[PDB]
């Protein structure tokens, strides 16, 4: 109700979280955050990546017909490098400036 | 190379001497080496450091100052006629016609710069050469001469570490 006020045309999509792979209480979080919109987002931020998988990732809930106790899988949503030209360019500014690191280092 | 090491052993001769003063042939030889590298302040200097006794016994001592003055005044067609008027001793017979050589390449600098056209005649009184070296001149070197004027036209002739180093430095 606070940022509605502010952000018109931007509603719930998704929660984020830091970690290492979807583990168990990952999905014990989603398993709440689906009660507010049909399908929301998983964004995991991994800084300690040294295998094959990018370091950051997406994932959707996807309901399994397993029968019985059907425990529902997390797929993993490749995404888009979408930039506008004046945010781009912005990062392309704060890329170009620099700066207890040495300069030239 | 081994001239570093030579000037090293005169060098170590020199250093140590039974009462200051050494051998005339070795008095003989450093003078010469000094005006061979054109270090003419420390041939005099070594002139006038040679005690007047052992200095008039020997007159090969005489002949080297000779031609050290001749070099001094900078008379260069002397150069020749004086280091020809006495005999050197036998260890350094073939090494002194050498220094000849340098001081004819000394001449052919003077030459080469500071002088857009040189009479013939000066020309060869400087080099020494009395007429032959003209024609090494054009055929050999590449210059163009003319006659019936005798007018010699001489013609003139590892990064990122230090940068890194220098910004270092800098932002310190």
């Amino acid at each position: 109700e606070q940022f509605k006020q502010v952000f018109k045309e931007l509603e719930f999509l998704g929660w984020y979280t830091t970690g290492g792979p979807p583990d168990p209480s990952d999905i014990h979080v989603h398993k709440q955050v689906c009660e507010i919109i049909e399908s929301p987002l998983f964004l995991k931020l991994n800084p300690m990546t040294k295998h094959t998988d990018l370091p950051v990732s997406v994932f959707e809930s996807v309901i399994d017909i397993i029968n019985g106790e059907a425990t529902m899988l997390f797929a993993e949503l490749t995404y888009t490098l979408a930039t506008e030209e004046a945010e781009r360019i912005g990062v392309d500014h704060v890329a170009r400036m620099t700066a207890e690191n040495s300069t030239v280092a | 190379f081994s001239f570093k090491k030579l000037l090293d052993q005169c060098e170590n001769q020199e250093l140590e001497a039974p009462g200051g003063i050494a051998t005339p042939p070795v008095y003989g030889q450093l003078l010469a080496l000094y005006l061979l590298h054109n270090d003419m302040n420390n041939a005099r200097y070594l002139w006038k450091r040679i005690p007047p006794a052992i200095k008039s016994a020997n007159s090969e001592l005489g002949g080297i100052w000779s031609v050290g003055q001749r070099i001094w005044q900078r008379d260069f067609p002397g150069i020749y006629t004086t280091i020809n008027a006495h005999q050197w001793s036998e260890t350094v017979q073939p090494i002194m016609e050498a220094l000849r050589d340098a001081t004819r390449r000394r001449a052919f600098a003077l030459v080469s710069q500071a002088y857009t056209s040189i009479i013939a005649d000066d020309f060869a009184a400087f080099v020494g050469l009395p007429v032959e070296e003209a024609v090494k001149g054009i055929l050999e070197q590449g210059w163009q001469a003319d006659s019936t004027t005798r007018m010699v036209l001489p013609r003139k002739p590892q990064q990122l570490a230090r940068l890194t180093d220098y910004v270092a430095f800098l932002e310190n």
